[PDB]
């Protein structure tokens, strides 16, 4: 149900057990956990530029 | 809009606003290049300190350039560097790399030391230190006379202050107060900036999908266009909040110029 | 013949004509409501929805509006800034001369002359500046019948045979006299006095 | 690849000379074809210091530059009900409930003109006489 | 133009160029005294 667009890394957080995602600062998502598999994956803007 | 067509579609007829702000943003960037060019580049050539050192017992070791280092700054230049330390917003780098700040002040302190105040008006002509010192005792009421009879003393006077001042530096926290509360300022307006995407303004929500997939399109305009009026004035404040900064920066650099080109090519 | 010299003011009026056409063309926009033209809006509709579609209009042209004077206020500070500084260096660098180094002019500053252009001031600076130099062997004083003598004004040169003063920045020499030197002390504390006569 | 981004068309070298056309970081680009390349910061010398030697100059030259200096805008106006309404009486009446708007708005404009002829008086009435060669 | 005027100038460019003329010939007659 947490909706975006992005590009999905392996990362390396340690969630505790009950967790489902987090932010850093400003209230921007920057990972997820994924329902099934139960891992921890990193989210990034896609590039752009001028 | 971020990624809404609908959102573009809608803000298309607002009439050209964005590209405003974009030309300011611009315009402050370019004044900022400029500002340090300007302060910095205020010589024609780089010049070179000798390898040999006798400037009549002065110690200037402290403030020369450091070869071991591959920066290549001086020892208070490192202290000071060490002493202080998304959606659509970008940084870009300055034009001039702080390696070539460092070999600016470089040849201006090896110019004032070696050939006194002549490099400022035309060629750089050569003076021992002690007669070029003599010259500026002179340019204030006091004979030459005076220097040349006291020339350790003064020396060592020199040296003890050039050591303090380290001392000053390197204990003492929070010197360098303007420089950070620059950054601080800076930051904290990005920061709520930033912050200020997560308001309904009035609306039912504060995301752009949700909306979408809830409500039918002749209803779902009303929300979208009262999130994007009060997005829109966020923006504004904020470009003219930067404007004002920017105004008061350029200030700073014009007294800091002026005291670059007074107090160092010459005798104020 | 060259151009492009002329920079600044150009940008200036550039600019004002660019706010003037902005703000000209921002009547042309709907804001959200139907129409961009008030008599089709009033003779389409009826009163009660025809004030509402106005409203958004209005409340657009408004906001264009400050938004034009607001960046004429900023504008009009930095030319005030730039002619408090034209005015400075009028009183300071044509009705004298100036020592404040690299203030009018790169040298040693001689005068300066003002020019009126359209929405400004140009100054031509009259500067010197010294050429043609020449290497030669200096001492801080001369010590002559136990005595130390230094030059008034002036400085110490030798072409390598004999002595002579001059002054700082044009080589004239002249034949060390008592006249333009004068003493105080022995000639035992100062590092690197001569022998001469 | 440069710290600055991407850049494709150009052609980089080992040189370095003046900067023309600046780019970033340091780098920028010339036409020979185009070329990328870090600035060189000026030429290089080692003047030559020692303890008992001087330079004096012989000769002189007289030099004569310019400075360009802006001092004034143009002084603009603006009537506010004829640019937001145009001919409209219930847009006049729908407006007059907005409070006092306008004459904020012309103050500010007006206060603007008489300061462009407050400069151009300070800079340039500088004299009691009119003199005469 | 749609309700925006220019307005004029107070001082126009000829009093402006007796005004250069009066301070070039000050300055080239009696030096800095007449400051
Ligand atoms: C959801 O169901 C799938 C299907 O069984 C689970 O995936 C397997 O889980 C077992 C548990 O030991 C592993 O041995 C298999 O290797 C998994 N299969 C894979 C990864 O392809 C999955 O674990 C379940 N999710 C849970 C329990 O959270
Ligand atoms: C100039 O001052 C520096 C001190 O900053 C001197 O460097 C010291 O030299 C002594 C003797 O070689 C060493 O024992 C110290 O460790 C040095 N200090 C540092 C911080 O490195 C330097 O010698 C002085 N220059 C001259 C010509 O005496
Ligand atoms: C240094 O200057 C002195 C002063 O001019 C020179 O001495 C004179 O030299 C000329 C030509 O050589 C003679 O005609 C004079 O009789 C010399 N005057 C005296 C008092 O001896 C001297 O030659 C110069 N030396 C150098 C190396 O240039
Ligand atoms: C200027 O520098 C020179 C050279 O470094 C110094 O000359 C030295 O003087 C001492 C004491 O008279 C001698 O022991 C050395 O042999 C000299 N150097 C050479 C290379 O011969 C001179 O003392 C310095 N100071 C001046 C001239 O005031
Ligand atoms: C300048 O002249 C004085 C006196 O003519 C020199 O002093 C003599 O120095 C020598 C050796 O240093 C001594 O043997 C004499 O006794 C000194 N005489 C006197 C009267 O003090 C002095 O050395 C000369 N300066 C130079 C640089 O040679
Ligand atoms: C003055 O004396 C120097 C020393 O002999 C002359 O030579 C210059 O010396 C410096 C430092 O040693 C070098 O950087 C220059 O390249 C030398 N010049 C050359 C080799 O032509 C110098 O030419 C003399 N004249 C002047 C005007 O400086
Ligand atoms: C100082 O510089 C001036 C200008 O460079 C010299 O005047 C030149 O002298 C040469 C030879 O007499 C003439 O061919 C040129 O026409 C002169 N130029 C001008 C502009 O008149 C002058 O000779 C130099 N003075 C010294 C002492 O070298
Ligand atoms: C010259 O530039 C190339 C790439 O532009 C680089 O690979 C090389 O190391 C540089 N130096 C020499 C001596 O080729």
């Amino acid at each position: 149900g947490l909706t975006g667009t992005g590009v999905l890394t392996e990362s390396n957080k340690k969630f505790l057990p009950f967790q489902q995602f987090g932010r850093d600062i400003a209230d921007t998502t920057d990972a997820v956990r994924d329902p099934q598999t139960l891992e921890i994956l990193d989210i990034t803007p896609c590039s752009f530029g001028g | 809009c971020g990624d809404s067509t609908e959102c573009s579609n809608l803000l298309l007829q607002y009439g050209s606003f964005c590209t405003q702000l974009n030309r300011a943003l611009t315009g402050i960037a370019v004044e900022q290049d400029k500002n340090t060019q300007e302060v910095f580049a205020q010589v024609k050539q780089i010049y070179k300190t000798p390898p040999i050192k006798d400037f009549g017992g002065f110690n200037f070791s402290q403030i020369l350039p450091d070869p071991s280092k591959p920066s290549k700054r001086s020892f208070i230049e490192d202290l000071l560097f060490n002493k202080v330390t998304f959606n659509g917003l970008t940084v870009l780098p300055p034009l001039l790399t702080d390696e070539m700040i460092a070999q600016y002040t470089s040849a201006l302190l090896a110019g004032t030391i070696t050939s006194g105040w002549t490099f400022g008006a035309g060629a750089a002509l050569q003076i021992p230190f002690a007669m070029q010192m003599a010259y500026r005792f002179n340019g204030i009421g006091v004979t030459q006379n005076v220097l040349y009879e006291n020339q350790k003393l003064i020396a060592n006077q020199f040296n003890s202050a050039i050591g303090k001042i380290q001392d000053s530096l390197s204990s003492t926290a929070s010197a360098l107060g303007k420089l950070q509360n620059v950054v601080n300022q800076n930051a904290q307006a990005l920061n709520t900036l930033v912050k200020q995407l997560s308001s309904n303004f009035g609306a039912i929500s504060s995301v752009l999908n949700d909306i979408l997939s809830r409500l039918d399109p002749p209803e779902a305009e009303v929300q979208i266009d009262r999130l994007i009026t009060g997005r829109l004035q966020s923006l504004q404040t904020y470009v003219t909040q930067q404007l004002i900064r920017a105004a008061e920066i350029r200030a700073s650099a014009n007294l800091a110029a002026t005291k670059m080109s007074e107090c160092v090519l010459g005798q104020s | 013949s060259t151009a492009s010299a002329l920079g600044k003011l150009q940008n200036v009026v550039n600019q004002n004509a660019q706010a003037l056409n902005t703000l000209v063309k921002q009547l042309s926009s709907n804001f959200g409501a139907i129409s961009s033209v008030l008599n089709d809006i009033l003779s389409r509709l009826d009163p009660p929805e025809a004030e509402v579609q106005i409203d958004r209009l209005i409340t657009g042209r408004l906001q264009s509006l400050q938004t034009y004077v607001t960046q004429q206020l900023i504008r009009a500070a930095e030319i005030r800034a730039s002619a408090n500084l034209a005015a400075t260096k009028m009183s300071e660098c044509v009705l004298g001369q100036s020592k404040r180094v690299d203030f009018c002019g790169k040298g040693y500053h001689l005068m300066s002359f003002p020019q009126s252009a359209p929405h400004g001031v140009v100054f031509l600076h009259v500067t010197y500046v010294p050429a043609q130099e020449k290497n030669f062997t200096t001492a801080p004083a001369i010590c002559h019948d136990g005595k130390a003598h230094f030059p008034r004004e002036g400085v110490f040169v030798s072409n390598g045979t004999h002595w002579f003063v001059t002054q700082r920045n044009f080589y004239e020499p002249q034949i060390i006299t008592t006249d333009n030197t004068f003493v105080s002390g022995n000639c035992d504390v100062v590092i690197g006095i001569v022998n001469n006569t | 690849q440069t710290r600055a981004g991407c850049l494709i068309g150009a052609e980089h070298v080992n040189n370095s000379y003046e900067c023309d056309i600046p780019i970033g970081a340091g780098i920028c680009a010339s036409y020979q074809s185009i070329i990328a390349y870090t600035m060189s910061l000026g030429a290089e010398n080692s003047v030559a210091y020692s303890n008992n030697s001087i330079a004096i100059p012989t000769n002189f030259t007289i030099s004569v530059t310019t400075e360009i200096l802006p001092v004034s805008m143009t002084k603009t106006s603006v009537d506010c009900t004829m640019y937001i309404c145009g001919d409209s009486t219930e847009c006049s009446n729908l407006l007059l409930q907005y409070g006092s708007f306008c004459t904020q708005l012309n103050r500010a404009l007006t206060g603007i003109a008489v300061e462009q002829d407050k400069n151009t008086q300070e800079v340039f009435a500088q004299v009691k006489q009119i003199y005469k060669t």
